[PDB]
């Protein structure tokens, strides 16, 4: 950081205050740009502050005239994120006339997301990839901009391209500058241009590469120097990234002590950390500036002001980050939806006492109150409408409260309440009421807990399997509430899962119609269903549940049985699909076939048959020379019910083979030269006793021929007849390639010109080779060539003869 | 508990020959809490 | 009704106790046989009691065993009235274990219901229809019988009906039918031969036309015959029966001497036989007349319970007549049946109930106008929590008491109001009765939108196919809160569409701006209609309910009339030889009333062939609405912190037609059909038709044969054209014989009639000879010519 | 009332030049209620 | 129908057997399960 | 598609703007609505 240090500034009105930026490279707080409401293009153009290096939120807010912060911000690197805006650590909103991004040079935000909403002109938002900036992309918020109703020209100049959704896009920053790409080796610690990953302490840039002197951000820590993962022990850590000694915490503490005013604070070192103050349990000797553990318990109280305070957002979390007694009310209205258990019991987990009343009006994202992970007593001194101490409303995801197996909570006063919890089962809320001591000392809504939820505490349990091929049935004991006509039937659901990761919150659902009542625990067929169909081996989740009416003063949640992971029985497989014969020798061929797309069960080993062909007739003979729900809930079933409890009422009156193993192709030898071939080829996936494989696959073979199986050897003997004939006779080729199907024979009168003749295999069985007819009177020469199924083969050697008149 | 259905059943059981007397209710007595011999039989004709 | 009559029993038991009913005809109460164990169908063969005919107030059987049908021991059962129901039905058979078939004559269920349920062996049950027995079908219910499970086989002996677009006969028994009578006799009845029956009876009658002759008497019954209404000596007593003054004389006096429990001290009062007669008149015995009081003498239902369960119609009847109640009133109504009527007539004239006042799960309730005459709850015995009015899981609930004139006063006790989800939460502030000072907010009015404010339709145009709609803006106190619109539209034949098939589509906010001026009047415009249909549409706002929203009412609207397409199913055929009628059905492609067709007939030439031939979501929303609260609340987040404080033919109205003063040719009709008159014409494509009229053979006769003879053996013909011939004469045939020797016969073509110039016969031996010609056509052959002779010379 | 952009645009066209202030407020008393100059004008930096 | 009727009864029988005709109409005209299927066994 | 949208446009603004500032493209990027086809005609 070769610069000044400048604590953080908010920009407001005329542009003159934008000068303070002076030679400020690092910021010690936030950085805001407001409210700019008479600036044009023109003022812009020619303003720079290429010194500043790193921002410990940035936040820029109705801003006119000004276009990108190519210019503006060259050089800013790390946004650390230590204090968040409201979840997000770099804000830009509803700037008019903004046109491109522009900051290039920004590598890593440590902590928290980014927010970009409401714009009208700024280009180039989905040429950018979040997951190279900060960690969490799922919690980010670009909902509302120019770009996202009518698309830009995203020119991106250089440029690497990023994967996502499955398809790859080019990633860039403006219309001169692309994303920094490092290689996932350097992961955060960064690289130069030539790809070498920085060093361990630099983050996201460096100027030379392996040199904690030359990092451009240091990654843990600075010393006044050079980047330093944990300080020299001569100098604690400050603010998170700064080493400072002695003298730096002792002036800020004597400047605190100086302003009566100023909102600072009382610095003090411990465990090598200047910090504003050390948390509960450690006291100031007001000498040294080192707290020592106190003797007499000095909890963290934070006076809350108004006594009351609302938590909506991480910063006002952290707020109350290291308190443990709140002298104060306390709200928990989580929105939008994102998870934010991690920062809430990082901040308020260490909180015991409270001095007021605890309320979650519409947290819509919390799942659990967990994250008060030490809240022993809550005290109640202050309380709403009602007087209660613990108020719970339109929780939308909430599921339970504190494990009450391990938890201990105590209130002292006033009540509790629970409104629209369709998530939380009322068991939850009545352990709640027992184990808080509330109830008979000193509300619950009647139904607005549970009731999208499995409120069913009953346990049913599956009695026999029997699993074979596409079929399986269940049977699970018998279950009857107090009023067996409240049985409306058994709910059946049943999902394919590969592996374990189904917890009842995509099924199929089966309907089942209770059982005939039979007295005696005697076998009451117990209740089951037949499986319609299933893969072979496919493994199958299944769990079964009831349907019963409720009754206003009689509870009946029904039943519900575990989910059990059950996988069918395996069949013979699939046969592979596309084989194909590469043949490579004249006796080899590497056969080469792909497993088929459904081997309903793990290949083992294919199975590997190759049949031998003769060659085709053709060619040996031939020449060739929700209403409904709720409606059949009532009008007969809780109908039907009464009319038969009426009459009771009113009469009853009081007085050659091979297996290839783990491998997709397969080299045959021992094969004919040019022979056609039949191969038959079989998946097999439990063949330790006798085969039980797929069908077969078809292939015809053929291996490279040769141009020795086609030739003649030697020459031909030859015979004389005195009517211009001539016999011939050649030995026939031992090994032909497939199939010898004519011979071709060339005859040239000595220095005289040639001509050529076609003899069949029929033409050399019947005339027993050939006959040469009108040959002229005198000195005769003779070649014969061979054609097999592949060419043909070389011609005989020269033979010489005469002819007579 | 003795519900709208077995009921009757039990009733027969355990009244026999006797039969049934004539001239809230037995519904809520054995269905809605459990009963015994000596309620149900209580309904049988004298 | 012969014979004598009998109170209404209850038999148990073993089976000696069924022959109470020894002769009596009527029954003056309910029938009840029930747990009739161990008995065998061989006891119940050879018991029949045929003089019954009438019961009053209901029919009961349950768990009868060794019975098998009805058709022996009440085989002229005739009328079951339904003076008192059970539970809500006037016959009820239930459990029956061997009951078979229901075993006929049974005409009339007044007022009613039956109920017939789980019975493992009852066949013969979707055999019978109940419009034909009772009035209000859709109140019955049948359900899980042994003919519900499609393994009985009804082999009917029996008229037949129609019932959801099936037809099918209807039988009682393996030996019976429905004695269904013709819709002029009606609920008067007919006898055997469908003669209806006087007006006094019911059912059916031995003889037609006469009173005296009625099995069944509909109003009254004096004495041998059926009456409109009781002689004045008479007075009526139970609506079905007249009685002297000394019946009801006697029941008093009986009443009175003997202290029977469940009898009443009768009284007379508008010529009627009364227990006790109603609100506002005393009694001082002397005449057993009573008479009106100047003292308020209201009629209180000292009901011994505490309170009251209203469950059914016989619940409410036990508190009919009654105007003040000594207790709590429970409505706890089931099933979906709508009980208005019954309750209004049984609870109207309740004016003040000491008790509470609660309605509990009152699944088929719609309102609570029954009590017509509520003026004071006293709430003197709250329910647990205190409370005078309480309403739970009214799932159909809608609308209190109408506000506009009712107005009821309460004493003392709260109100409650939880699960209701299609009452709006404007009638319960209403309603706050003088209790404003001295609810489950989300659970009521949940699909009965509460949007008070009303939105004003602007412009439309209409169009041979679409729709202008503009609204005009509206804007919550605080917008970003109005999401959106809701258009609803739905083709309505009638104006008489509601609320709750619809069509709906999503309309984003138009952009505001301050000083609107006119704003951006937001709208639609459709996607495509039928043109001549009515359609219905209204609008409803969007909004996160943190602004009650805005909803436009139902406006119904038909687009102008389009163009028609083109005529469908054309008929041409014809029955003269100068007509041809044409039918045609009234195209439906086309839309609106057709008022006229256009039919266009053009002669054609015949085909040139014939002349050139010689012959010879909810997940999904709560995500979005959460979302747009998420997007607010930042924006809200961000302003409290930057923000620092310092030849042509029409037809009418018929869809055929008879072209006249045509030709026998080939003929090319087309028909136009217009459905607009005003101007001189708004048709459609023509439909195309070709016709023939039937041939006359007479227009094809040939006026004897002009010939001349040569010497080489060539006699040339000519002859007479026909004036009109019949399409196209393709050729002539021309028949010629020598003298003592067979007919011959020749073709002469038209091409070979003007090529010849006519006709000639060639190679013809000497001798005496007879000819005459034909001619044929597309129609066929006319007559032959005058005989014609000539000579060849030797 | 005056919410969202229309309380930015409002509140420049209120202030009029002369910057914004610095160093519960505005949302909830001008856009759950309705105000008037008074309010708006006071956020314009003096 | 009928077919994958038996193809899944020899299954839920075993060695219990059934008899075809019967199980066949109702499964026509009503869904099946083990509890019509068990009981048509035929030992 | 886009021809629709002429048979729509000549109807709903006949009387004058059925020309351009083209609309076919985005209408199936950005839906069709009402606000959104009076504005188009404006110029």
């Amino acid at each position: 950081y070769p610069g000044e240090v400048c604590p953080g500034m908010d920009i407001r009105n005329n542009l003159t205050r934008l000068h303070e930026l002076e030679n400020c490279s690092v910021i010690e707080g936030h950085l805001q740009i407001l409210l700019m409401f008479k600036t044009r293009p023109e003022d812009f153009r020619d303003l720079s502050f290429p010194k500043l290096i790193m921002i410990t939120y940035l936040l820029l807010f109705r801003v006119y005239g000004l276009e990108s912060l190519k210019d503006l911000f060259p050089n800013l690197t790390v946004i650390r994120g230590s204090r968040l805006f409201f979840n997000y650590a770099l804000v830009i909103f509803e700037m008019v006339h903004l046109k491109e991004l522009g900051l290039y040079n920004l590598m890593n935000i440590t902590r928290g997301s980014v927010r970009i909403e409401k714009n009208n002109e700024l280009c180039y938002l989905a040429t950018i990839d979040w997951s190279r900036i900060l960690d969490s992309v799922e919690d980010n918020y670009i909902v509302l901009n120019k770009d996202d109703n009518e698309e830009c020209g995203d020119i991106c100049p250089n440029c690497p391209a990023t994967v996502i959704n499955g398809q790859f896009v080019e990633r860039c920053w403006t219309h001169s500058h692309c994303q920094k790409v490092c290689p996932t080796i350097c992961k955060s610690h960064g690289c130069t241009a030539e790809g070498l990953c920085c060093h361990s302490e630099c983050l996201g840039n460096c100027s030379q590469p392996d040199d904690p002197t030359k990092c451009v951000a240091c990654r843990n820590f600075y010393l006044d120097g050079r980047c330093v993962e944990t300080c020299p022990p001569p100098y604690y850590h400050f603010q998170d990234w700064r080493c400072v000694n002695f003298s730096f915490c002792q002036d800020l503490h004597h400047k605190c002590k100086n302003s009566r005013r100023q909102g600072c604070h009382q610095y003090v070192i411990h465990n090598n950390k200047c910090i504003p103050e050390c948390p509960s349990g450690y006291t100031m000797n007001s000498s040294n500036l080192l707290c020592t553990p106190c003797l007499g318990p000095c909890p963290k109280v934070c006076h809350l002001l108004e006594g009351e305070k609302t938590i909506d957002s991480v910063t006002s979390a952290q707020e109350l980050r290291g308190c443990t007694v709140i002298n104060g009310s306390l709200i928990i209205n989580i929105r939008g939806g994102n998870n934010l258990a991690a920062e809430l019991e990082a901040n308020l987990g260490l909180i015991e006492e409270i001095s007021g009343y605890l309320k979650i009006r519409r947290s819509y994202a919390l799942v659990s109150l967990s994250f008060f992970r030490k809240l022993r007593l809550i005290r109640g001194e202050t309380l709403e409408i009602g007087n209660y101490s613990f108020y719970a409303l339109d929780n939308q995801n909430l599921r339970q409260l504190w494990d009450w197996s391990k938890h201990n909570l105590t209130i002292t006063q006033g009540k509790l309440f629970f409104h629209y919890n369709p998530k939380l089962c009322l068991s939850e809320i009545h352990k709640m009421e027992e184990v808080s001591g509330t109830k008979g000392r000193q509300d619950i809504a009647l139904k607005t807990n549970g009731d999208q939820a499995s409120c069913e505490n009953e346990l049913l349990k599956f009695s026999y399997i029997r699993t074979s091929f596409d079929k399986i049935l269940l049977r699970w004991e018998p279950y009857w509430p107090p009023d067996f006509r409240d049985l409306l039937g058994f709910m059946l659901f049943y999902k394919e899962a590969p592996y374990q990761n189904v917890t009842e919150f995509s099924w199929t659902v089966v309907d089942i119609d209770p059982p005939l009542r039979s007295n005696d625990p005697k076998s009451q067929n117990h209740p089951g269903w037949l499986m319609r169909g299933l893969k072979p081996w496919t493994q199958y989740a299944i769990f079964v549940k009831t349907l019963v009416t409720f009754s206003d003063e009689r509870r009946t949640y029904g039943a519900k049985s575990d989910i059990i992971y059950v996988q069918t029985d395996a069949t013979n497989p699939s046969v592979p699909l596309d084989p194909i014969s590469v043949s490579n020798s004249s006796s080899q061929i590497i056969l080469k076939w792909k497993p088929p797309s459904d081997p309903n069960g793990n290949i083992t080993h294919y199975l590997v048959f190759w049949e031998r062909q003769a060659e085709d007739s053709e060619l040996f003979e031939l020449d060739y020379c929700t209403d409904s729900q709720i409606l059949k809930e009532l009008e007969e079933s809780s109908f039907r019910k009464t009319f038969e409890d009426y009459l009771h009422n009113v009469v009853f009156v009081p007085r050659p083979f091979e297996k290839v193993v783990n491998k997709e192709s397969l080299v045959i030898s021992g094969l004919r030269h040019f022979t056609g071939y039949r191969i038959e080829l079989q998946a097999c996936n439990q063949d330790t006793p006798e085969e039980r494989c797929s069908v077969a696959a078809y292939v015809s073979a053929r291996t490279m021929p040769e141009a020795k199986a086609d030739d003649i050897v030697g020459p031909v003997t030859h015979e004389i007849f005195e009517n211009n004939v001539v016999h011939l006779m050649w030995q026939e080729p031992k090994e032909p390639n497939g199939l010898i199907v004519l011979y071709e024979v060339s005859y040239r009168r000595y220095g005289d010109e040639e001509l050529h003749l076609c003899v069949s295999r029929k033409h050399f069985a019947l005339e027993r080779g050939c006959r040469l007819r009108g040959l002229s009177p005198g000195n005769y020469s003779v070649r014969i060539r061979a054609t097999s199924l592949a060419g043909n083969g070389s011609w005989t050697e020269p033979t010489y003869f005469y002819v007579t008149d | 508990t003795l519900c709208g259905a077995e009921l009757v059943d039990a009733l027969q059981f355990v009244c026999g020959d006797r039969g049934f007397y004539f001239n809230t209710g037995i519904v809520d007595e054995c269905c809605f809490r459990s009963c015994d011999l000596r309620r149900l039989e209580m309904y049988c004709a004298p």
